[PDB]
This record gives structure tokens, C-alpha cells and sequence, in this order.
């Protein structure tokens, strides 16, 4: 079950299907500190493993 | 308050920082006691304690002696309590003495309630022993010392940190791609990070050889001023006694 | 004796790699060789290049010599090729005899127009014979760090009343009230000033400091250079004084504090530990 | 030939050195097996093992499963045996599981007699736990990893290490005056010192981030060549068994 | 004796701070200005100063053109003011027309004694007109590192049959038998030469090195710079040939080695660990 | 001069002298 302040999971019951909702993915990192973090994740497999 | 310092792994620099933060608090005019909870008994050596001096609080309890008589006064406002020199048999057999040191908890909370010391610093080791878990529970706040490397990055995910702790960075080299990448990942993933860090400084490596805290060894050293900034941050954020 | 009014003795850096623009242009590798050639000139245009802060004092000496020894017919310019320069340095070079300082953000086009603009211009301002008068006004205070309450007020008031400096932009006076969690002498250890013009003192449970030649719109950025932690976290209240009338009036009020209310730093700005019994 | 590598102090570089020594020994054409005796379980990460992969020899035993089924092959000549990811309860309560795992010491006696591997390296943690002493008694030879600092200098004068064990310097820096004084003193005082050391190399900091041994990540790196020299020294001096 | 037989044209560094020793001494700031003055002398003494190994080639030019043009009465010395200098560079300078090379470890007193000893000498040795001949005299074989057995033999043979190299001291040939504990391919990984001209090969359970222009005395010093460990711990037996006939004789024996007994070094997106079961 | 350098290193660092003068 997810964070109630971020998401919510619905149950159909009629058909055995679950639809999960979440807040839109929004990132407010600077135009450089986000660019270099992506390059750092591409560079080291150990960093990308915890992403 | 009672402030514990614990490294996320060994060698990270917990002892040297604990001594330096204690000296910085006594320079700010605060009555501080610093106790060594590591069986290595290395904190005493940053205060010109002769290496042959075996006396310490754990050494007293195992010998059936008063641990209060194991104290040492460095300055008017800085007192220290070493762990004590264990024999080779004792250190290679930790099972023999671990469960026989719980008396320090009652004595610590009495010292706490006394009011003589405005800060009590505890140098905690990396083991998960019963005594270190007990001393960590008696602390008001804690600092988790890390170094910016792949080792600590792994541990920070697979190792549970104490609640409300704050992470302190030591041995900060400038000019390393992997370190800067791990750092920039920590800046946006670690909410428990401090607003300061301690650069790698030759003074931090020389002071232990000189058997002094780094603040007394070179007050002009960058690491010394960075730890002095840590003391002022402690006064502003860690002075409360959370019960 | 044909006049050298059309002659242009310039540092090569001024042209930004462009070729000599006319038969009157003479380019030189550095300001020293440029100075040595300009000593025999009369009405020529001399254009120095200011690229690093280390050149400021040598450049002032060269301009001063040329202005004193060669008269007011010569036109002396300083072309900035850098942005990391204090605004008081432009006033120093203009006081030593330079007609005009060309800012770094002016392109070559604007630079050349300004070189043409000073043609026919006769120097009218006064320049002293001894440069030490002008050089000592780059550092008026000659003090840094903590000063006693009486020494702080005396030193800042003497620079404040010093006639050679003009009004407006004279400095900033900040009075900071510490958060109750920290004491004044403790927060004094956090205030670490770098520039040899900035002094601090403590008294009346207030940390006051003076910043020489600080625009009020650059005060907060100057505090980030002096405090490791944010000033809002260390101090609860801030009172600022930037204009001369308010600063001198605040200094008169600061004089009305008894010496018993003044402050001093902590007594720590081989040992041997001794045994003791704890908790007795 | 079972070789035990252990740190004089935590964080000196034992895990990265054993992984590199394993790669260097299999590169020389020897059949090697590497076991991870540290609860941190960090050795597996130098061989591109997924962090979510919790299998290991210690985890298999404590779960009732077979320890032989937890092996992983890296090359035709390098076999890897991870420790296993512990639970949060097991990290905080090391005493409950500390002595349930003496079967691996009997199981290593089988492998030592199996002849399948010419070298079995053991990544030993810096503690006095029972399993660590049991595993250390199986090793025919032992290496002690240090850094040239005051912490290790003190530990070398107060902490006992296995008989016949040699000292391997790691993270040797350049320019440090206090290191020059300790090292120059060691060269004339330390008799158990090895004839080669391992400099500080950015490759050693990057290889763990790249999940590769340093000999594979950057074979021409200075540390890779120094560890390769160590591998040959092991072939020359650490080939004979202990009775 | 001639007019300027008593003149001493010397670099200022030669005197090591002392004042000019006599009215005959005339000092100069560098070797080029000194060489310019020395083009007019007839029997003067010329003392260059050698401070960097980069100066070896241009210095050999100045000495060569001086000796050819100015004759046999002139005395030309080279004073080493730097220990950073190979022994073959002294051979080159003497071959270009220098009477004597003053070694760096000789004190000022010894240096002055050697400058005076050259007085009265007439240069007899033959110096070629082309300097390319002399510069090629100090060129080792342009190979480094491991070579295949036949490639190793061809390189050393072609160097022994190089007419431009001098008679003796062409290098040392070493054959090393490894300790039973370590194999030849493994012992090869320890062999790490820095100099161009130092080659190695493996074949018939022997590591064979050739060290260009190495003297038999410097053999142990050079070996210590090739191997990180002492060669006594790596190799039980050692065979050495340092004279031309010996090396060329050992090479005709090496050529007899069958190709099946020739060795080669050990062989050694990311690797993935595969699950397995022990025993 | 190697005997000299060690003597100065002991004088510089009390921790080194403490273990060498026992
Ligand atoms: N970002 C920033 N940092 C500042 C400022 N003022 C001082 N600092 C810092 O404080 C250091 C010492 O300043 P100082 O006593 O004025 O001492 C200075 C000053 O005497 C002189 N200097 C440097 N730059 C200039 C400049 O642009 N103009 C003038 N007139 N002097 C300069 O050289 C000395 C050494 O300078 P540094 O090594 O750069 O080191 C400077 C710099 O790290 C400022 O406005 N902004
Ligand atoms: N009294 C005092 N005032 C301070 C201090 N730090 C900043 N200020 C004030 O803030 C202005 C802008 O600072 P900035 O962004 O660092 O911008 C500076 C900086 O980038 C550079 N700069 C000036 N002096 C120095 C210096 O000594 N060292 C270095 N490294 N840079 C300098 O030139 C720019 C313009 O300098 P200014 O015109 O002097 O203008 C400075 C000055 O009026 C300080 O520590 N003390
Ligand atoms: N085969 C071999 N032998 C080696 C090597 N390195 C050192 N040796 C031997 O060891 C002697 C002393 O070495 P050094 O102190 O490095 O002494 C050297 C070194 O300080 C410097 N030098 C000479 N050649 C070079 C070069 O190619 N590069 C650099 N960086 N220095 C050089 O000048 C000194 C003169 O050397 P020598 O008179 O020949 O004397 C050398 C040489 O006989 C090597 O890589 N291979
Ligand atoms: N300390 C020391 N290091 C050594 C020695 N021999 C080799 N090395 C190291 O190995 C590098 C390659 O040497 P090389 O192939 O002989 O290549 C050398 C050689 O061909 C020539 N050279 C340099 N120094 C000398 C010298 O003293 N005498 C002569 N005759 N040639 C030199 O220039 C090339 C580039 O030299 P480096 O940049 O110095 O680079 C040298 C140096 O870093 C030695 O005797 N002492
Ligand atoms: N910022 C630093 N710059 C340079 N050297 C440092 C720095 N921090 C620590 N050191 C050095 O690192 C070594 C280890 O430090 P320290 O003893 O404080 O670590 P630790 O975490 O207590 O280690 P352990 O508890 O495992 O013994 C010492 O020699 C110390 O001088
Ligand atoms: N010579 C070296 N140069 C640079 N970085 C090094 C060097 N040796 C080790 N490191 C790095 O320092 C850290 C040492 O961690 P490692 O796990 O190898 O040591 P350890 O002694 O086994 O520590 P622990 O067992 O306490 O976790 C790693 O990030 C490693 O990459
Ligand atoms: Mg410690
Ligand atoms: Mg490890």
C-alpha cells in the first residue's frame, strides 16, 4: 500500500483489477544540478542501482 | 545535552571529530564532558594521556572499581572519561565483558541530571553491542559520520540510522569525479545532511600524532574552523533535551 | 616639432586580437613597456590594459608618473579586460591621472568610440605629487577583525569623517541581535571577515560590524562571505545604516554605553591532563 | 592455500583489496574462490551482484538452506561466495545468530581438501567475533591491511594480530609530512612489513562504484599493478600450508 | 705553443660561484654564446656546462662542428652539473670531439685538476663529418616490452650487426629460470621495463631479457628497476652474456628453440555472475 | 642524513617518541 500523501490504489472488485494513482512527477532541480546528476547516474552502475 | 557521535563504518574519523568538537565547545565556554565508548580507547590519546595509562570507566567496572574515579580534567570546562586498556585476552574475547558494563547507563543519567556539564559527548563504535545500543538510547541527539565514497553510499541504504540523527561529511577531497558524483547524489537524496562538512586537512592527521585536538593544534586550519562551525550549529540546534 | 596628437600607444590586449587599426597604432606586450614608451610622448593617447587585480598598484604608479611628468595634453585610458574588480579601483585610477576607464562589458566597438571621444580633451583635475596620498585611500581603515568598543567607534568614525573620501557608498553598518540559543561572544567566533577593511565589535548584547565600501544592495552577499551559517539562523534582528548621516548618528548613540557593557572575545580567541573524581 | 585478509582498523580497504587480489590471482591462471565473512556483505558488489540479491552462505545457513547452493561464478577460474543480506533485527541483534554458523568452518575444510581451488581468499571483518576467529584458524597465511596514519600506528602497538601475518600498506598518499615520518619510521621499525604497498588511486575509488575489481576496471592503474605484484608475492611466499 | 693556448672559455656554472680564477678565464652565461666565441679560438680550452639531458643533442652539435672546423690544438671539456645523465651520453660527447667529460660527482677541485690535465694534448681520434653518424651511435633498438621469441632474436641480432654502434658495451643478455613456485608466464607479469630498448621474451621455461647499452656492472641496478621484487626471490638461476661474441653465440643457440616451446603472455557491457553450486 | 631525519621526526611527533622511548 502506498503513501497516502502521494498516491492511492483503487480496487475494481467486479474485474480483478487495481488502478494506482499518484501525484505528477515534478522536479525542481536546477538546470545544471539535474543535468550532471543524470550524467553521474549514467557513469556509475552503483549509483544507478539505488535510483 | 547528551550528543553521541557514531561513524557509519570504521576509519571515517569519529574519534578525531569527537575530540575536536569537545574542544570547540569548551572554547565557546560550555562545560563539556567527553566519554569514550569504543574498546579501542583511542579518544584518550587526543588529550596527551600517556599510552601506558590503563585507567578508564570500563576498566574500573570490570575490576570492580568506581568509574567516577577514572575521570580526567583537560581544561576548566573540558573533562574526559576514557574506556580503559583491555588486555589482549579481553579484547579478543568481547563476550566476556560486553554484558558486564550496563552500570554506565545509570551513572550516565545521574551525571546527566547533575547539571555540571552542558554537553556530554560520547564516541560510539560501529559494533551493535548491547552497551553501545544502550548508550545510544541515552543520547539526546546523534551525528552519523560519513566519508563521501561508494562504501558509505552503500551503508547509508543498508544500515539503519538512529532516529533524528544528522549526517556529517568528513575527509572531503576536492578534485575527484566519483566523490563529486556521490556528493551531488547525496545533495538531492539525503535529507538528513548537515549544512557544513569537514574537508580533508593535514591538521586532522597531524593532531593525533601531536596528541591534541585539532582546534588546539592549529586553530587556523580549515578543518578546525569547520568543526568550530559545527559547535555553533550544535548550540543552535542540539541544545534541547528531547525526552 | 610635429605633434604626436594622433599617436595611439596601446596595450595589444586592447584590440582583442584585431590588427593595428591605423598607421598611428603602436602595440606593446605589457603595461611596463607601454609606460616606458609613453614617457617621451606629449599629446598621444595611451591605453593600458587592466586584466588582474595585481596590476592595480603598478598601473596607478605608471599613470601618476605620466600625468605629473608629461602634462595635461596626454590622454590616458584604462581598458578593463576583467569583471572581478572593486569599484573603488576605478576611482583610484581616475584620481591618478586617467581620463577614462573603459568597463569590461563594453565591446571593442564601444571601446574604440570612447578612445575617439577623449580626443582634444585637456586634463583639468588636480593630481598630487606624492602617490602615497592616493594609495592610502584604497585602504582607509587598515584594520581587520575584532576591535574594542572604543577602538571600533574611534576607527570607524575617523574614516567616516575623513575628508578625502566622498559621500555615498561609504560603507554599511550592521547591528545584529543574537538568537537566544547562542550568546554574543559565541556568535562572534562565527563572524570571520576576510577583507582588510572590515571590523567587528560586541557590546550591549549586539554584534555590530562595519563593511568598508559596501553598497547596501550587496550587503547580504557580503554577509555570506563572512558567516558560514545563514545570518537569519544566527541572529533574530538586523538594523542597517548605509548613508553617512545615519551612520555618524548611530556612532554617537553607540558612544553612550558604559565600558562595563562592552564585550571581549573568549579567552581562547603542551597541556597535561590531571586525574579527578567525577560527580562529587 | 587459504589466505585471510583482515583490517587492522575498519575502512582501510580490505574489501577492495581482496576483490582485486582475487582478480589478479585468477589472471595469473590460478583457480580462486573468494568468501565474504563480513556481515556488511560488500564484497559481492565488486562483482556486479545486484544489491537486491540477498543470497549468501551465511544467509543460507541461518535460513536452513545449503551453503553450497549460494555460489556465483565470475570467470572460469574465479568463484564468489557472498555473505548474504541480513535482516534489520539480525543487524541490531548480532548475538542471536553469531554462533549458529560454525558449519562453514567444517565446510571450508572440505574445500581445502577438495583441491578445486589453489587459493581461497577470506574477507575478514575487524572484530573479535567467534566465526571470525574460527575462520582465521583455517587460513594458512594472513595479511593485515593498514593505512599510514596515527590510528594504525597506535593499533599496531596495542592490538595483537595472527602470528606470521604480514602488513600491507594501502591508501599511501603523496605529500603528507606526517605520513612520511610514520612511514620512514616504519621502514626501520616495522619488521612484518611487506616489500610493496598500494598507493591511493582514483581507480580504487571508482572500481567499487563501477562494480568491478580494480584489475578489471583499469588494468593499467598503479594500484592494479601493485596488487598484481602482491599476487605474485603470494605465489612466491604464501604457497605453503600450515601443518 | 700557440697564442690562446692558455685561454679558458668556460661556462659560468663551471666555477660553482667562485670568482674568475685568473685573467685567462673568460666566463659566459650559456653554452651557445660560449660556442660562438669558441669558433675563433685556435688552442683555447673550452668548458661547457651540462645541466639537462635535453641539452645533449645540441651540445653534441656544438662540439662536433667545433672539433671538425677548429682542429686538434683546441681542448674541449664537458662539465656535468646534473646527476641526471646516462653513461652512453658520455660516449657520444667524447665521440664528437670532447677531450674529456667531467663527471658530476667530482668536486670543483677535481674539475679544475682535469681542466689543467688536458693542457698540451693534441686531439688524435677521428671524428666523422656527418653528425647523423654519431647521433645514430647511441640509438637503442626501438622496441620495448614483451616480444615473441623469433622477434626477440631478430631484434638483438640486427642490433649486434649494426655497424653504426660502437664495438663493445652494446647491452646485456640475461636468461632467468623461475623458482618452482611461480611459472614463466606469471614471472613475466613482474617484468615491467620503462626504457625503450629493453625487451623480454619467454621460451623453454626461461625469461630472457636484453637491456640495450647496459653495462655488466649496472646489471643489478637495471634489474631492480625492471622488477618490483628482488630477482633472487623470483628466479633460481641466472645466465649472463655481455660481450658481443657471447651474445651472438647465445643467439644462435636460442634460434634452435622449437616453436612449440615458445611462450606467450597470459590472456587477461560488463560481466554477469552466474549461479552455481560448490563441490 | 637519514639518521638525522628520524631524530627530527621523533621530536616533531610526541606519539612516535612515546612508543620508541619505551
Ligand atoms: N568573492 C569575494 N571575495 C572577497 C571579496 N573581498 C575579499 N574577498 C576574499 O577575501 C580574501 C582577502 O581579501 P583582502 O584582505 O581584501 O585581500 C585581497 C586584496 O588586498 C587584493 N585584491 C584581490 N582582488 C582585488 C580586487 O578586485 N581589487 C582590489 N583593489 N584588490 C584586490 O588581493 C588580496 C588577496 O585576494 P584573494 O586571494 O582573492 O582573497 C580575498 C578573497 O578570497 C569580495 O568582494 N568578493
Ligand atoms: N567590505 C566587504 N564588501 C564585500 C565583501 N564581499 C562582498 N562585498 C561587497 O559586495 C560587492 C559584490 O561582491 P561579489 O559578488 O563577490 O563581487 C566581487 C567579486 O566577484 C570581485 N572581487 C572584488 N574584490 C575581490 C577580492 O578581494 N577577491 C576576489 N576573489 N574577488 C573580488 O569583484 C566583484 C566586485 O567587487 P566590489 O566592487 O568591491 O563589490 C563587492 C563589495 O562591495 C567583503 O568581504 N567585504
Ligand atoms: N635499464 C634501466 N636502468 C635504469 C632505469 N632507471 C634507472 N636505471 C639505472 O639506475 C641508475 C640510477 O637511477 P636514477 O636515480 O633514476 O638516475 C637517472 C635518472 O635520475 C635520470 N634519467 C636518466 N635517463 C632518464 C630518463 O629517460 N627519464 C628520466 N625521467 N630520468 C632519466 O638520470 C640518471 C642517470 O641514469 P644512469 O646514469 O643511466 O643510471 C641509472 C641506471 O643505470 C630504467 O628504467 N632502466
Ligand atoms: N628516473 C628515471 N626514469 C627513467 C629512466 N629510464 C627510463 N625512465 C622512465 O621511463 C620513461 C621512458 O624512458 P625511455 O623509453 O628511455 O625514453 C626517454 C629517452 O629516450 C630520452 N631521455 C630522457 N632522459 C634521458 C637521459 O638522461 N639520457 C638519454 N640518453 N636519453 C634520455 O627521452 C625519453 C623520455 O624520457 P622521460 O620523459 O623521462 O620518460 C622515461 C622515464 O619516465 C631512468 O634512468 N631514470
Ligand atoms: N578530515 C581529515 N583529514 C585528514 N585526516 C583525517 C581526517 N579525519 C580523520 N583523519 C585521520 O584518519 C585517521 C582515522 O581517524 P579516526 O581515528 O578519528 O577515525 P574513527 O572513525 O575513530 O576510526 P575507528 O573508530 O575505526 O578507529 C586518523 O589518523 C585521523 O587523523
Ligand atoms: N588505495 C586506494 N585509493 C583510493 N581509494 C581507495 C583505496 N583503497 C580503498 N579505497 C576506497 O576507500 C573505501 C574503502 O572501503 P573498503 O570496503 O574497501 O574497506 P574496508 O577496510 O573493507 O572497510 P569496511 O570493512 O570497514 O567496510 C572504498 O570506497 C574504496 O573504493
Ligand atoms: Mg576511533
Ligand atoms: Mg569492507
Amino acid at each position: 500500500l502506498p503513501d497516502p500523501a502521494i498516491g492511492y490504489i483503487f480496487q475494481n472488485d467486479i474485474v480483478a483489477l487495481k488502478q494506482a494513482f499518484s501525484l505528477p512527477d515534478i522536479d525542481y532541480a536546477d538546470i545544471s544540478q539535474r543535468e550532471q546528476l543524470a550524467a553521474a547516474l549514467k557513469r556509475w552502475p552503483l549509483l544507478a542501482e539505488f535510483a | 545535552a547528551v550528543l553521541g557521535l557514531q561513524g557509519v563504518r570504521g576509519g571515517v574519523g569519529t574519534t578525531t571529530i569527537t575530540a575536536a568538537l569537545a574542544w570547540s565547545l569548551q572554547m565557546l565556554g560550555e562545560n563539556v564532558l567527553v566519554v569514550d565508548a569504543c574498546p579501542d580507547n583511542l579518544l584518550r590519546l587526543s588529550f596527551n594521556v600517556d599510552f601506558t595509562h590503563r585507567q578508564g570507566w570500563a576498566r574500573a567496572m570490570l575490576d570492580g572499581q568506581d568509574w567516577r574515579d577514572a575521570g580526567l580534567r583537560y581544561t576548566s570546562q573540558l573533562d574526559l572519561l576514557p574506556f580503559g586498556q583491555l588486555s589482549i585476552e579481553e579484547q579478543e574475547n568481547p563476550q566476556h565483558w560486553q554484558t558486564r558494563l550496563s552500570d554506565i547507563c545509570s551513572g550516565l543519567q545521574q551525571l546527566k541530571a547533575s547539571g555540571r556539564y552542558q554537553w556530554i559527548l560520547i564516541d560510539l563504535p560501529r559494533d551493535a553491542s548491547q552497551i553501545t545500543h544502550q548508550l545510544l538510547s541515552l543520547c539526546d541527539h546523534s551525528l552519523a559520520i560519513v566519508n563521501v565514497d561508494a562504501n558509505c553510499h552503500i551503508e547509508l541504504h543498508q544500515q539503519a540510522l538512529p532516529d533524528g540523527a544528522h549526517i556529517l561529511i568528513n575527509n572531503f577531497r576536492i578534485g575527484s569525479q566519483v566523490q563529486d558524483d556521490i556528493y551531488q547524489l547525496w545533495l538531492q537524496s539525503q535529507r538528513r545532511l548537515l549544512p557544513m562538512l569537514i574537508h580533508r586537512d593535514e591538521a586532522m592527521a597531524e593532531c593525533l600524532a601531536a596528541k591534541q585536538p585539532v582546534g588546539e593544534y592549529r586553530s587556523d586550519a580549515l578543518a578546525a574552523e569547520e568543526i568550530l562551525t559545527l559547535a555553533n550549529w550544535c548550540l543552535l540546534n542540539y541544545s534541547g533535551l528531547k525526552t | 616639432p610635429r605633434s604626436d596628437e594622433k599617436r595611439i600607444l596601446s596595450n595589444v590586449a586592447v584590440l582583442e586580437g584585431a590588427p593595428p587599426l591605423s598607421e598611428h597604432w603602436q602595440l606593446f606586450n605589457n603595461n611596463e613597456v607601454l609606460f616606458n614608451e609613453a614617457r617621451t610622448a606629449q599629446a598621444a593617447t595611451v591605453v593600458f590594459s587592466l586584466q588582474q587585480n595585481a596590476q592595480i598598484e603598478p598601473l596607478a604608479r605608471s599613470i601618476h608618473t605620466l600625468r605629473r611628468q608629461r602634462g595635461s595634453a596626454m590622454k590616458i585610458l584604462v581598458r578593463e579586460n576583467t569583471a572581478s574588480l572593486r569599484a573603488t579601483d576605478e576611482r583610484l585610477l581616475l584620481a591618478c591621472g586617467a581620463n577614462m576607464v573603459i568597463p569590461w562589458n563594453a565591446p571593442l566597438s564601444r571601446c574604440l568610440t570612447m578612445i575617439e571621444s577623449v580626443q582634444g580633451q585637456k586634463f583639468s583635475r588636480y593630481v598630487p605629487e606624492d602617490i602615497t596620498t592616493l594609495l592610502s585611500m584604497t585602504q582607509p581603515l587598515k584594520l581587520r577583525g575584532f576591535q574594542k568598543w572604543d577602538v571600533f567607534c574611534n576607527a570607524v568614525n575617523n574614516m567616516m569623517n575623513n575628508p578625502l573620501l566622498p559621500a555615498h557608498g561609504k560603507g554599511v553598518l550592521v547591528a545584529l541581535r543574537p538568537v537566544p540559543g547562542i550568546r554574543v561572544e559565541q556568535a562572534l567566533t562565527l563572524c570571520r571577515p576576510n577583507r582588510t577593511g572590515d571590523i567587528m565589535t560586541i557590546g550591549g548584547n549586539r554584534l555590530v560590524l562595519f563593511l568598508s565600501f559596501c553598497r547596501i544592495n550587496d550587503l547580504d552577499t557580503a554577509l555570506n562571505h563572512i558567516f558560514p551559517l545563514p545570518t537569519g539562523d544566527i541572529f533574530s534582528n538586523r538594523m542597517v545604516w548605509f548613508e553617512d548621516d545615519q551612520i555618524s548618528a548611530e556612532l554617537v548613540q553607540m558612544r553612550l554605553l558604559a565600558p562595563e557593557q562592552w564585550g571581549m572575545p573568549l579567552p581562547l580567541t603542551r597541556r597535561i591532563p590531571e586525574p579527578m573524581r567525577l560527580l562529587d
